[PDB]
RNA sequence: AAGGGCACCACCAGGAGUGGAGCCUGCGGCUUAAUUUGACCAACACGGGAAACCUCACCCGGCCCGGACACGGACAGGAUUGACAGAUUGAUAGCUCUUUCUCGAUUCCGUGGGUGGUGGUGCAUGGCCGUUCUUAGUUGGUGGAGCGAUUUGUCUGGUUAAUUCCGAUAACGAACGAGACUCUGGCAUGCUAACUAGUUACGCGACCCCCGAGCGGUCGGCGUCCCCCAACUUCUUAGAGGGACAAGUGGCGUUCAGCCACCCGAGAUUGAGCAAUAACAGGUCUGUGAUGCCCUUAGAUGUCCGGGGCUGCACGCGCGCUACACUGACUGGCUCAGCGUGUGCCUACCCUACGCCGGCAGGCGCGGGUAACCCGUUGAACCCCAUUCGUGAUGGGGAUCGGGGAUUGCAAUUAUUCCCCAUGAACGAGGAAUUCCCAGUAAGUGCGGGUCAUAAGCUUGCGUUGAUUAAGUCCCUGCCCUUUGUACACACCGCC
């Protein structure tokens, strides 16, 4: 339930009335021109959605794009996006429309201090 | 107007012309004593004077050498075809000037003297 | 080069209408600015320049972000006989009114 | 690479938009007057431009 | 055209220009053309102030640079024709000078 | 360095000997055994591919597709 | 060690402060695949260094030669190049593969040889730059002394900011530095000029008084260079000029250099720039088509593209900002600037009036300005006048954090920035220590430029308000000269 509406309705939901359910942010992003790798992604999730075996889930797609904004009918799709390193998979829940791809693949790791060193004597 | 900028970058705009082209000549005619370089500016046309000690050399075969490096700087800069003029103008009194005596050490240097 | 016939006689003929040719240091620029609808980009008459003054028919000054290839009497009789022209048409600077 | 790749990355402004009109650098730039010239070439060619010093 | 011009002249110095406003309307008085007084407008100075080290290394040192700009302007006005009447321009390298009309 | 991959092949053309792609027979009658590609870019001179399932003009790179 | 002079990068007396809290930024360290790298008074809001891409030099993958030229193989019965589709790939990179089309001498391979490099070397270097050192010092010729290193000149004394000058004088004659110089600011009712600045006068007007003034008052309302159809430069502008010289007086002084007080004067010390010899293994090969040498050069340290990173946090440090409140905060009203910018060769990107929409952040049309014509008479802030508050972590404080809305862009997430509504955290004036500074100065206070597609807690300048303390000293830190002592000379961070 992202606005009160459910799913299936968010899957048949076109753009331009989306837009209004998006924030700002997304609204901006979907009023400028949307480009030729955001759709070959789109294409890419769409075949393997289709040729997604039943009961299970698809196979995993890779992409060093990030800024990619999560669509509803992205919905439980294996993608990898890319940390800098390795593609790291990550599934796409149900409340993660208004959310980035990269915001979910940390670019790097947490930091567990040890002793310092020479420094600050 | 419109087309034409205002007074400030005009005085910027040639300066850098100025800047550019005695740099050029300088990197170009460092053999022939080159001295300075002087640009005398008017709408019609704009004449360009050249000071070297070697007048002689600088102008090539019946002035072949001068008609390339005008041909040069008249397709560099864009003026229109016959709007400047190359004028070769032999100093006077070569050991006062401090470029051409740079110039001619250097040459001196670079040709293995003590 | 892989650039082509069509633009290598066509800077060899710009080149040889006047003794010299003056290009700006942009590999990346579409287009060479005179001869512009011969769509030659400035790599392409770069390269051949450099390739024309490594075989030594024409010596480069390099000013602050420019080439002022000045072509060589060893240049004149190459341009004269990859032109297919006979040795009474000059460049400019050669001839004037005489 | 191809044509579709080699210069894509779009360069209209910005930064890398603007180089060094003597030095091709794209660092301490004076776009001030539209000079476009780095702070050190500035230096070396501030008396041929005409900038001098007063004060 | 009955021509009413406006001349306007400018340089980076002074003395280049206060000679050309003298010799000039001194011309249009021989010449016999009523002048309009030389006036000059306010000195354009572009202040560029730039740190002297190329390195960034030491007692932060600004150089500040200056180029005075200087214009005038002068207007002939006279019940004949000024443009077939005068045509010297008695110019010196450095000076620009830009003629405009009344309309312009 | 010690790049995980092994280092790229580069293409190599398959090194084609005389074309020879169309027949005459009975002392001499044209038969285009290729598709011509329609176009002026093309021209009436060259041919098209002949793929399995469509085929390329050289240069005009119209791709005319049969099911 | 003595003698003498001198400096708010020293003190004295004061002021504002930092260090105490939060935040911004750069170092260090930690962590990381990468957190690129230089720099340790004279590094640490520095590299004009406010990184989404680029920048970028770091990490992770994928392209091409943009390897000239020579020679030899290869070849029009084809050197070789691109490309539809399918996989494959992040990629609609024909990058690779299946598949066949197409270019034709441009190109392929090998051997030499290029070339490129933000690759290494600032301890090979040039250039610039800082520092010694903005103190006053420094050198030549000839002559004197000395075997000579050197010395004299270049100094007993006085005086200066000043080896500045007077003087003595084995020195004489010079030279640079300083001074001088240029700009800057201060007075010029003196000159010149002014429709891209105006002033004054007049006439149109509008409104208040009109009891009655009426040559009453305001107008940033309109006209009088619209060409015969007012004058003038006080204001504004910027040129020529002038003006200050210790000039006069009194006093001190060898009565020389000169110093103090006083008159008249705008001013009786306006600030900057430039700036000597010799140097530092101080910095920059990441400015350069500045460069020696060395490294790499096709699986590239070249170069392109995609993504990340340069922000990453147990902590330390520096330059800053916000503040700790009533000398205040909020709400309203009144009211005054100057510097300087504004539409682009590449280069797309200007400053903006007015009108409408929306509450704000913005958007929608009409213009002006390439500029003393337009923004703009730059209606700035602080300040001033009234309101509420009332000594509380309170209406101070706005860090953290949520939701939402706008602009830039191809992309705003690890939030670009702006805005609305929420949260009011430390902080009650700051240890040991320490920065700066003598008049339009410190401080408050805003505003321009630089970086900018988006932008300033930074910086360069600008203006507004505007002081206390002091006219001295070597006590602390040092600086300069003479004498002195040395076992130092890489020079007391010495030597032993
Ligand atoms: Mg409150």
């Amino acid at each position: 339930t992202y606005r009160g509406v459910d799913l299936d309705q968010l899957l048949d939901m076109s753009y331009e009335q989306l837009m209004q359910l998006y924030s700002a942010r997304q609204r901006r992003r979907l009023n400028r021109g949307l480009r030729r790798k955001q759709h070959s992604l789109l294409k890419r999730l769409r075949k393997a959605k289709k040729e997604a075996p039943p009961m299970e889930k698809p196979e995993v797609v890779k992409t060093h794009l990030r800024d990619m904004i999560i669509l509803p009918e992205m919905v439980g799709s294996m993608v990898g996006v890319y940390n800098g390193k390795t593609f790291n998979q990550v599934e796409i829940k149900p409340e993660m429309i208004g959310h980035y791809l990269g915001e979910f693949s940390i670019t790097y790791k947490p930091v567990k201090h040890g002793r310092p060193g020479i420094g600050a004597t | 107007m419109a087309v034409q900028i205002s007074k400030k970058r005009k005085f910027v705009a040639d300066g850098i012309f100025k800047a550019e082209l005695n740099e050029f000549l300088t990197r170009e005619l460092a053999e022939d004593g080159y001295s300075g370089v002087e640009v005398r500016v008017t709408p019609t046309r704009t004449e360009i004077i050249i000071l070297a000690t070697r007048t002689q050399n600088v102008l090539g075969e019946k002035g072949r050498r001068i008609r390339e490096l005008t041909a040069v700087v008249q397709k560099r800069f864009g003026f229109p075809e016959g709007s400047v003029e190359l004028y070769a103008e032999k100093v006077a009194t070569r050991g006062l000037c401090a470029i051409a005596q740079a110039e001619s050490l250097r040459y001196k240097l670079l040709g293995g003297l003590a | 080069m892989l650039m082509p016939k069509k633009n290598r006689i066509a800077i060899y003929e710009l080149l040889f209408k006047e003794g010299v040719m003056v290009a700006k240091k942009d590999v990346h620029m579409p287009k060479h600015p005179e001869l512009a609808d011969k769509n030659v980009p400035n790599l392409h008459v770069m390269k051949a320049m450099q390739s024309l003054k490594s075989r030594g028919y024409v010596k480069e000054q390099f000013a602050w972000r420019h080439f002022y290839w000045y072509l060589t009497n060893e240049g004149i009789q190459y341009l004269r006989d990859y032109l297919h022209l006979p040795p009474e048409i000059v460049p400019a600077t050669l001839r004037r009114s005489r | 690479g191809h044509q579709q790749l080699y210069w894509s990355h779009p360069r209209k402004f910005g930064q890398g938009s603007r180089s060094c009109r003597v030095c091709s650098n794209r660092h301490g730039l004076i776009r001030k007057y539209g000079l476009n010239m780095c702070r050190q070439c500035f230096r070396q060619y501030a008396k041929d431009i005409g900038f001098i010093k007063l004060d | 055209a009955i021509h009413r011009i406006r001349i306007t002249l400018t340089s980076r110095n002074v003395k280049s220009l206060e000679k050309v406003c003298a010799d000039l309307i001194r011309g249009a008085k021989e010449k016999n053309l009523k002048v309009k007084g030389p006036v000059r407008m306010p000195t354009k100075t572009l202040r560029i102030t730039t740190r002297k080290t190329p390195c960034g290394e030491g007692s932060k040192t600004w150089d500040r640079f200056q180029m005075r700009i200087h214009k005038r302007l002068i207007d002939l006005h006279s019940p004949s024709e000024i443009v077939k009447q005068i045509t010297s321009i008695s110019i010196e390298p450095g000076v620009e000078v830009e003629v405009t009309i009344a309309d312009a | 360095y010690t790049t995980p991959k092994k280092n790229k092949h580069k293409r190599k053309k398959v090194k084609l000997a005389v074309l020879k792609y169309y027949k005459v027979d009975e002392n001499g009658k044209i038969s285009r055994l290729r598709r011509e590609c329609p176009s002026d870019e093309c021209g009436a001179g060259v041919f098209m591919a002949s793929h399995f399932d469509r085929h390329y003009c050289g240069k005009c790179c119209l791709t005319y597709c049969f099911n």
